């Protein structure tokens, strides 16, 4: 039985928008008990996506500002970045095509991207509705998330929660085909 | 943890022709093992699925996933342990 097929996955988007929960949760089956702003971690998962099997290398970057010297180092050999951003923060959503589209496209142009939009269970939550309407702001559409897709020219767009583990799987098995056909 | 402290190989010459075939068996083994232990996820995952849609609880599952994932952990520190030798 030969070795699995190796590809490496980046993550990117801002600060709290749910990158790290979304690679523990899938990898590990553990949504993380604590907050701790990454600034550089990886993991390892395994999957199989059209009969063909995958090690994925996970290269959790950090969303703070303050580490972005680091973040250009962990570009190089990625075969699939999952760019993120959060439902329940349009802020994170306009920061796509303002700050990660273009560091991405410069450091791995040609590398599928997968615009990922996380917390989804936060669209229906009451509480997030009432604070985002105090900032005269509403939690993010399927629409709008598509559409920014298309303006970057993803080579997709999945919304998931890690909390709830809804669209988890969808989003891994999108990004390592992707990664595939490198 | 250590998989050569499990196999009493600690200390021994490594790049001895007799070791070099036992231990190319133990990746193999390691490397198979990895693949059951992916595709039982992949299954456990489906079973969850499954469960959400029946409304019951989904603790069982969660803690076999978890315990899956952690298996498949040790698996790849040990085949990491091994490659440095080959
Ligand atoms: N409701 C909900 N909260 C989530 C979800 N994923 C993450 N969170 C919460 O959002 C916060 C940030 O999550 P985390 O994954 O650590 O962000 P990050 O993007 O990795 O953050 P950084 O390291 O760039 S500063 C945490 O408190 C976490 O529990 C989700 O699917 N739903
Ligand atoms: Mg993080």
């Amino acid at each position: 039985s030969m070795a699995a097929i190796r590809k490496k996955l980046v993550i990117v988007g801002d600060v709290a928008c749910g990158k790290t929960c979304l690679l523990i949760v899938f990898s590990k089956d553990q949504f993380p008990e604590v907050y701790v702003p990454t600034v550089f971690e990886n993991y390892v998962a395994d999957i199989e996506v059209d009969g063909k099997q995958v090690e994925l290398a996970l290269w959790d970057t950090a969303g703070q500002e303050d580490y972005d010297r680091l973040r250009p180092l962990s570009y190089p050999d990625t075969d699939v970045i999952l760019m993120c951003f959060s439902i329940d923060s349009p802020d994170s959503l306009e920061n796509i095509p303002e700050k990660w589209t273009p560091e991405v496209k410069h450091f791995c142009p040609n590398v599928p991207i997968i615009l990922v939009g996380n917390k989804k269970d936060l669209r229906n939550d009451e509480h997030t509705r009432r604070e985002l309407a105090k900032m005269k702001q509403e939690p993010v559409k399927p629409e709008e998330g598509r559409d920014m897709a298309n303006r970057i020219g993803a080579f997709g767009y999945m919304e998931c929660s890690a909390k709830t583990k809804d669209g988890v799987r969808e989003v891994f098995e999108m990004a390592t085909r992707a990664a595939l056909q490198a | 943890w250590s998989l050569l402290e499990q196999l009493g190989l600690a200390g021994a010459d490594l790049a001895a022709p007799g070791v070099q075939q036992q231990l190319e068996l133990e990746r193999e083994r390691l490397r198979r093992e990895i693949r059951k232990e992916l595709k039982l996820k992949e299954g456990a995952e489906n079973l969850r699925r499954a469960t959400t849609d029946l409304g019951r609880s989904l603790g069982p599952v969660e803690l076999l996933l978890r315990g899956s994932s952690r298996r498949l952990d040790l698996l790849h520190q040990q085949l990491q342990e091994l490659h440095a030798h080959v």
